[PDB]
């Protein structure tokens, strides 16, 4: 599966991005749904961002888990709630109000999905 | 009411009843955990029973299970598959685990038809995973791991 | 909802990225579909990019609006046409030919969607 | 169509990102499915990334092709297999084990899709 | 035979089997009551199993449950909802209560399709209400009422 | 996966879990028998779970049950119908017997739809017959045969 | 719900009509289906009556429970069997043969049902 | 079955209420649908009544046959027409205009119907 | 149609039973659904009655409108709400608490319904 | 026209045709009765044939049959079941009785589909009952009651 | 009741009514045979009417027809097809033969839907074959064989 | 949302919009009445729009219309049918009357499918009857009754 | 009644109501024409409302519209398409034209399902064509033709 | 042609007809805006009417509405809900707003079935939002805001 | 039910044919599906037989159980597996290779099935 974490530049975290990704992968592996080496996650800092129209200092944290189709909605919901827990506990603060944390779970088409291993070892 | 709703609520009511029996065969620590689960199930039954009108469990309740799962995963590192109920105590938990998954099947029917109980379904899924770990922990302490 | 704007490095805009995001959020809020503080948009400059196989200086501007499912196709089409209008008027020029502006509207699964507010205020 | 290529910072390629994008566009155009100037691809280097929970040096290469709906599954599968071939042959090495290469093909909603050409030439 | 018939008879057979286990955790008074229920269930299974050909339970059997319900209702005057299985003994009854309602769901399917088992369905409904009261009575005597 | 597959595997997982509990209430002889059944169920779940790809139980496993059935049939020669659970020990077996038949109903759905599990269905049928005999044997030894 | 009890003038009861109505209401409330103050029952003595064509002294006792629709057939059957038990035990004797006791459970249309509370207290 | 006959106080009959009930029971038994002792009929005189809004002396005669479900519509129609014939021939006169005679046939739910015989003989 | 009004003996009304029936018939005729002379209503005082299990002085007022089938649910609901309005405004008081007023609208089977006019004028 | 209408009208036309044959085997009293029935059937066929537009029989026509039924019921007091057609004359009436019930089955189809012919259906039902009595009366007078 | 049941019973009732008429046009030998058939039909109507609850005809009753069929087959050796009703007497039997086959069509509907009346269907089939032979025998004795 | 819900709410929104136009062509008395109707419609749209979650109009609101209907019925005593819109003012009301009945048709669809809006449907029915009376009253005062 | 019937009659009632409003914005000549249309619509509603029992409009009524159409076609010779409602008066007619076509769509549903209203459908079609011409005539006289 | 196409085109034709009436009750500025809308609707009807063959409106036309919406949103800052038609002029716009949404419902049916009119549907949605703002602006200038 | 056992002449058994039939009947009765006296089995020795085309000494043992329809597939499969167990344990040896043992379970049409008892005792 593919996990992409997006955080605004003004968002403060309790951990480093690397530590956050490790915690996220542990949570994903705790579902027993994926192989260990298949969990591929990444972290991106948003430099240009606007939250709404109001003139209020805001910061948000969003994640997008992309998995191959097949799992039921119970599994998809659990995975999202799992990542959201990790992301929420990592937030130290941001802006001058509450920080919105969101996690999306989307499904990749398995039949058209291409995968190979190169420089094998 | 609708049959999928009635069946889901009934199976959930059965789940918490089996948990209510199993908690008399565990230590005071797991008993407190199982009683918290009973309260969550009660909150879930209200959501499903009211067809979504009454608020169900919060996001933190699911995160609470995952805290326990990650905790007991460090105590359970078995490779081979094991036969359920190495001890009488763990056998009670293995039963509850299967009832929980049966409740999950009923709730999923509600979710696919009425569009509610997605949160509850995730809870029951994580619940069954926790009950698995809790059962193996007891067997490990008494060293009664029966393998296939 | 989540809005991601991607612009090639050689694309010139009539406004700054921040001003473009503010105009985009105003257009999204003008639909009366979303709460103000829920509109979370971001801007990204593409440094590595190729448009086609021809050896012609080109620049493109793409946007991707991700909303929770439930809205009809009339609303989804209107939102896309709304963002495309804002993006088109922001383009000053790029490359040695016309600049392609595109907007995609996709739907996030609501039932598995996780959302929390941390560091509340 | 829109193509996004993501590569970890520790991944070594046989070609430059620009050369990789050109090869990818040639492969996409070889399907005879898209107009030349419509193929809009981009390359992104991942700076923050974790692959799994193990303490092993790893590197992965992922691509995401977004096309408008309408094509059959044979075409979608062919496009993914086409991009995966280009990506695999570009990988020189990474980490201390095999490099996982993956390509996803997703469909954009055509009816709500907005597209315009500005600064026309 | 027909699947709704087979499923109903099987669930009823499961109900009396759980009751047969619970009666070893109750006093001699409730044990006699539960054994009377087992005989009624056996009579019900004959009716449903024969697709209505064999006579089921009489009207007095339903009236017998109501005699007990009204009797134990005077001993149970709780307001707040309680967690199932305050004691190990009552937990057995809470389980049987849920199995009884599961049997009710199966019988209702038979009634709505074949037009038989209406009397039996009413019995199982009253049975579940009695098993609820019997469970709370035990918890009351030992003062182990766990509330939500 | 397919719902009939998931439901069958879940019910089978529940069956072996109840057996895992009952084996702590029987002698060392029946405990060894029940544990062999648990291994067979595990092998069955692999067949059904893989939708027929993985080989299930062999013909000898069914023949193994029949060896036991014919063996215990010589010890059980009752005429009148009996109430389930004459003793607490036998009550556990009567429960497992009904769960086994419930598993049979789920497997039959798979067989009628996917064309697999015919061997497994025959096993569960014979299993329920054995669990019946094993329950009566215990009641006979302690002389606690409750009749209708 | 509305309960109407009809008894022939030659029917002897073990209790007064008022006591019979109280026992009936207790049985109805014991189902846990209705609110206490919603159970509205009444008793009527039949002065003009004929049971059959034969010249035999006869007496019958009939009841009609009218409830709002929604309850399953198990509940409706239980309610009828509950009232029939109360009515049967109340019969002391009548005519020169057995007394027929019957209870009907009918359903009122809920959607067109009108209900108000006047002279409120 | 249960038969209830309602007559306004100003309605004159050719026979006594008792004789009318006997004729009604004979007609019901003539259908061969019911057992003799099962036909339970009753007669009620209406003291408070209004027919319409006009200031005209009026009198009406209504009957309501309640039978267990199962019979076809031909039987139900025949029973109603049978009772209506008996009721019509019994009317001598009433009010200062024509007397409206009506008969309703309704069905009782058989499955929830409770019936017992007490003080047996 | 047939209207039956039932009132407990301890219920006090602002009008006489006859005046109440006239008001009810005017309301029914105001629907334009029935012929004037077809509206046949009656009033009955309940002498034996119990409302609930509590030892509280209570009084209730119930009505039952029986019409031939064919009308939609909008008409049936309107008729019930119409009668309930008349009944509510007629209640002066009863018992030591609020008086429950209810109106049921039921449908008579038209095809099996028998109707004749005797002593014609 | 609609097939249920055509079939009903045809069967009714067949009924009055068989009655038209039977009336040559009865006395002058029953002949007058049967001819009145033929006129009613003709009036019924007009109602059904016009799909309800043309008025059918009146309420008095049904009441007319019941007058005859009650009249001949006093002459027929048999207990055991009898074989149809004790005499040749009564055999004609037994035939007409069965054709009348066949007409009833067709009319009921019309009533359940088009909502007309309820009055006519009641007439045919009472007609068959009268034809039964008329047949037994003839057999009684000649004393040719053949029983089962 | 169910429409296929009602229609079958009605047609059977019509069959025995036509037989009841035809038996007044045959000799004393065939009259006794036809009256035995009427009793069998009555027994059949009880089976179909009760939807299988009441026992129908025995195997010997079918064997009884075959005894007669084989008997009259030796008297009837015609090659060419013949026109029904060479004589007035045989015409009555030809009618009954066709009504019997019409009853057979109705009973077959019941058998294919409810799974009852297979024995009765075989009887009606053999009955129609016997009525064919009986009709030709009468025509043969009077020499009125009209051929195509 | 669901199409029947959307269509009903839209038509109701159209009804109050036409009423909002008509109230500028009536006196100050009817204007106050029409504005009360607009508030009721707004309350109705909330009920239907929320699929029953939000409370709709009260019973008194329906009783309020009937108060007006009975009031204006004493002013309107016409026999022959009249052509809509005798005056320009009344024509506005005749339009609103038809839109109200169109809203009624949409709401009835919701009631028959979702089981809500029965109260609202009764309101719209009475509303159309009131708008009829209000239109005729205006025509009567100016004496512009155009008949068929 | 049937929903297609109710909807058609309602839309027709709406059509004549809008016409009843528009006739206060036209001259005395067109007012007389529109009032004739209102009478025809009333006659049409009786036909559709009675499901064909009551006679609708005659052939001459359709021929009457065609007389007017041919008459006003000589006054309207525009080529390019025009925007509806060049004047306020013509705007009223353009509205009625669209309502008439909406009524046509409803009537066509009745015709395709019940086989009635073919004559009425033709009338509404010609009516819409006349209302188009009448609207353009008014715009022509005041010279307010707005084109696309 | 297809019924969804015909109904959509008819409702659109009705929309522009009501707009054609409302533009005689607004100032010269809004009149020019409404006439531009009429031209767009005409272009839309060509697209839907030709089942997608003829090009509909451009992207700029939708962007044109949004320019006006953002413009008038700065003039309208109300919180509480308001009753439609504070003034006669605004009442015309409120009507057009509801007709526009009714047209939207018809077009959406076409889009979901034929896959065309997505652009047109977005236009009608934005159109209804603009007509809302335009109506409130008029009420604001004359200060006739009627609230709930 | 009817059981037919066929064995090649060169097949050696651990028991006599009669003893084999008794063991088979005990296994069939152990299913609790049939009455004792209804189990009618027979044994036949095949004198003329060929197994395949190869020139290898072979021997096979086949059985065919014919039961009336009605039983589920679980019962039919169990019966076959039951007989196959008895037959397999009875085989001592045959030919110069492995002996193939097979059991077929077929269903007889119950509705057309004729059964009688003659020379009754």
């Amino acid at each position: 599966p593919h996990l992409v974490i997006e955080a605004t530049a003004n968002l403060r975290l309790e951990t480093s991005p690397g530590e956050l990704l490790e915690q996220a992968n542990k949570a994903l592996f705790a579902s027993g749904q994926f192989g260990e080496a298949d969990i591929k996650s990444r972290f991106v800092t948003l430099e240009a961002y606007r939250q709404g129209t109001a003139a209020v200092e805001r910061a948000y944290l969003h994640a997008c888990l992309s998995i191959l189709d097949g799992r039921d909605i119970a599994t998809r919901t659990l995975l999202g709630a799992s990542l959201c827990a990790v992301l929420a506990e990592a937030v130290a603060g941001g802006g001058e109000e509450g920080v919105q944390v969101s996690v999306e779970v989307r499904e990749m088409e398995r039949l058209s999905y291409a995968k190979r291993v190169v420089a094998r070892q | 009411k609708d049959s999928p709703i009635i069946e889901a609520n009934g199976t959930l009511d059965e789940l918490t009843s089996f948990i209510g029996e199993a908690k008399h065969y565990v230590d005071e620590e797991m008993k407190g955990i199982l009683e918290e689960i009973q309260n969550d199930i009660y909150k879930i039954m209200g959501e499903i029973g009211s067809k979504g009108k009454i608020e169900g469990i919060s996001e933190e309740r699911i995160a609470w299970l995952l805290k326990l799962i990650l905790r007991y995963m460090e105590m359970v590192n078995l490779k081979s598959f094991v036969l359920p109920g190495g001890t009488l105590e763990s056998a009670k938990l293995d039963v509850c685990r299967t009832i929980a998954r049966r409740a999950l099947r009923k709730v999923l029917t509600v979710t696919r038809e009425f569009g509610i109980g997605a949160e509850a379904a995730a809870y029951l899924l994580a619940l069954s995973d926790l009950l698995f770990l809790l059962a193996r922990v007891i067997e490990i302490e008494k060293n009664k791991l029966k393998e296939v």
